[PDB]
């Protein structure tokens, strides 16, 4: 009906793990790129969350540029997985913490093990970690919260902004609550972006006020950092559901992009 | 070409049979009409 | 082709949609924990919009602000608005006479009664709908929702909406169309911006896509009910698209 | 700008965008001092 | 003569046919034409006879 | 028969009032 | 100075048009039908070129 691309396993497949797999049928994918060739080392966020040095901003960058597939099937060691097309109504499945009602604007977002860790049928250092797949609003937040706590983390040297970063800390939503990682080098040099739009907004349209290759030396080191921010921002929500299996198990949606 | 023949100075075109190169326009009309999903559901559907 | 979902709406709130269908429909996790989860008229928001003149925010709240002044605008008109706790869905479908009113909203498409008789139209009450239209339209006019606010005290003063429909598709056309008719807007806004040292405020404007509709078989008109008469705007074969929530200032 | 002379570079190629996309993500020879 | 000779023996014949028929009709016409040349020539103006 | 309507049609079926 | 003032103005008239029998010929193709559906109705736009 759709595209579907195959999955060969490296590994001798554990029962359990394809019991867990045959659970999962109603799962959702992260996956790099649409050729019909996946290798295991391809499927998964393990992709993502293997280089420690790096953190939620490239974390979420890269679920924006991979691409956002649904469990479909497995057939012995190769795996089913039918890439949704925006306007058809799918089946998908709730593997993050939050809970869904009907109606809401579903988002892709990374899992975070800080306090809430939840692995997968992972074996010979590969994992399955699944996206939380959390509403939009929600997924914006998560992220605005990440971006002062790598602003605010500095000033831990003060008790007064390190209770600020400890007030932060936590993000609660509808019924299902998730602490949030800290950052005291890709949040490290979001908020030197984020700093240096804040220190030149003071400084770069004061003589622009007064009618309205230095300055442009200072206007691109401005704009190009306005980019790299922007660039993380627009959650481009992946599903919105029409109702929700009870238990909040599945929920049948529409893709979106 | 009907020609016509002289005996004074001016010499009659030689060239019998000019050659004249000429092409078709053509021009697509259309016209839309609709049909109601209420009538083509009482085409196909079709109750008691 | 259209997908629709039955929703929890209550008897309560059921109201003008079951006397004549076609309306906006927002959710929302809202302040008090035990009725977190709220859907919403396109009218009940139109007594939060600032733009519905009082005679006409308060006469639908005649209608059904007894539920709106019970809890629900103490978190709204009361508890200050964000255009994040509210979500556009579409317009209504199945009507619904039932114990519990099980509204079945249309996600994308043309809004219709089932069997093909009746299109359902989409009923956008009038100082909502009108002030910021472009030009004279041909078939395809787009419909664009707004939440606009603009700064007067309360580090927001005031919220404020708008339905505007325009033929302009363009995201930044569409936002620099609005930068002409509301200077106004963004002197009071830049005004407490730069009163803001340390508090904050949250910006002017929000754009969003709804949908197009026929819209030369567009009309205004007028309904009426419990708490007299309501003049609305009829949009006839409304397609519904939500877009993304986007934010101007 | 004496290295720029003699370090081939007439001036700094500058931020890319794409290269600060591979600051927060890291025919022709390559050279090793020993 | 796969009907390629056909058509160039047919070619070339309706070329020689059509220049003698194009022949005929300037040979005629210019027989009118110089007949009415002299005519007029030696026909002097109403006013003068 | 494709030949001889080559002859026919394609040369034209009245030798007058045109010659294809 | 002097000045020139020009000024174009718009006239409706019905405009004869005679031809001679069977001027120009028009070959015609059988239409084709295009479907353009919509969830509300079936757009068809019969095309004849």
């Amino acid at each position: 009906m759709e595209t579907t691309v195959l999955v060969t396993f490296e590994q001798r497949l554990t029962t359990g793990d394809v019991g867990k797999l045959s659970r999962l049928i109603g799962a959702v994918i992260p996956i790099p790129y649409r050729h019909h060739l996946l290798g295991s080392s391809q499927v998964g966020l393990d992709a993502v969350v293997k280089d420690k040095t790096r953190d939620y901003s490239r974390m979420r960058a890269r679920m924006r540029e991979m691409t956002l597939t649904i469990m479909r099937r497995v057939e012995g060691n190769q795996m089913i997985l039918g890439v949704p097309t925006h306007g058809q109504c799918y089946t998908i499945r709730n593997t993050g913490p939050v809970s869904w009602e009907k109606g809401d604007v579903l988002t892709t977002l990374p899992p975070v093990f800080s306090g809430e860790v939840t692995g997968l049928v992972s074996v010979s250092d590969w994992d399955l970690v699944l996206p939380w797949i959390v509403p939009m609003a929600l997924a914006t937040e998560i992220n605005q919260r990440m971006m002062m706590l790598a602003l605010l983390s500095l000033d831990r040297s003060h008790e007064e902004v390190r209770a600020a970063t400890a007030q932060l800390r936590v993000v609660r939503y509808r019924d299902a609550t998730l602490t949030l990682p800290e950052i005291t080098i890709d949040m490290r040099n979001v908020c030197i972006s984020l700093s240096m739009i804040a220190n030149l907004s003071s400084e770069v349209t004061l003589a622009y006020v007064r009618k309205l290759t230095e300055e442009l030396n200072k206007l691109t080191a401005l704009f190009v950092m306005i980019r790299q921010i922007t660039d993380v921002i627009s959650e481009q929500p992946a599903f919105l559901v029409c109702d929700v299996s009870p238990d909040d198990k599945s929920a049948l949606c529409i893709y979106k992009g | 070409v009907p020609r016509v023949a002289t005996g004074a100075g001016i010499p009659t075109s030689r060239q019998t049979t000019v050659m004249v190169s000429k092409y078709s326009e053509k021009s697509p009309i259309t016209i839309p009409f609709e049909i109601s999903a209420a009538c083509l559901t009482h085409l196909k559907e079709t109750f008691e | 082709q259209a997908i629709t979902a039955r929703f929890f709406v209550r008897e309560s709130l059921g109201e003008v949609e079951q006397k004549n269908l076609g309306v906006l429909m927002f959710r929302l996790d809202t302040g008090i924990e035990m009725p977190s989860t709220v859907l919403v008229s396109l009218f009940f928001l139109s007594m939060v919009a600032e733009n519905v003149s009082a005679a006409t925010k308060n006469t639908l709240a005649a209608i059904y602000g007894r539920e709106g002044e019970a809890i629900r605008t103490w978190l709204r008109d009361g508890a200050w608005r964000l255009h994040r706790v509210v979500h556009p869905l579409g317009c209504t479908n199945s009507i619904t006479p039932g114990a519990t009113c099980l509204i079945t909203c249309s996600m994308r498409g043309h809004s219709y009664n089932m069997l093909k008789t009746e299109i359902y139209p989409l009923l956008v009450p009038k100082e909502i709908y009108l002030d910021l239209d472009g030009e004279s339209t041909d078939e395809i006019r787009f419909v664009y929702f707004v939440i606009t606010y603009d700064y007067n005290s309360d580090r927001q003063g005031r919220p404020s909406a708008f339905v505007v429909v325009s033929r302009i598709t363009h995201r930044h056309t569409l936002i620099n169309v609005l930068r002409y008719r509301f200077r106004v807007s963004r002197f009071h806004f830049l005004n407490n911006s730069i009163s803001g040292y340390g508090p904050s405020t949250g910006c002017l404007g929000t754009l969003q896509r709804l949908g197009w509709f026929c819209s030369r078989d567009s009309r205004s008109g007028i309904v009426a009910s419990r708490a007299g008469q309501l003049s609305v705007v009829k949009l006839e074969k409304f397609y519904v698209d939500v877009g993304p929530l986007v934010e101007f200032a | 700008a004496w290295v720029r002379q003699a370090t081939g570079a007439r001036r700094t190629e500058v931020l890319d965008s794409e290269a600060i996309s591979i600051l927060t993500f890291g025919r022709a020879t390559c050279e090793v001092i020993l | 003569d796969t009907l390629l000779d056909k058509l160039l023996n047919a070619d070339a014949v309706n070329t020689v046919l059509r220049a003698v028929k194009n022949t005929a009709d300037a040979m005629e016409r210019g027989l009118i034409d110089t007949f009415l040349r002299v005519l007029l020539r030696h026909a002097p103006p109403c006013f003068v006879l | 028969e494709e030949m001889f309507n080559n002859f026919r049609l394609y040369y034209g079926d009245d030798p007058e009032r045109y010659n294809l | 100075f002097a000045l020139t003032v020009v000024r174009t103005d718009t006239f409706e008239t019905d405009t004869l048009l005679y031809s001679t029998k069977a001027s120009t010929a028009v070959i015609i193709n059988t239409p084709i039908v295009t479907k353009e559906d919509r969830d509300i109705n079936t757009v068809f736009h019969v095309s004849q070129n």
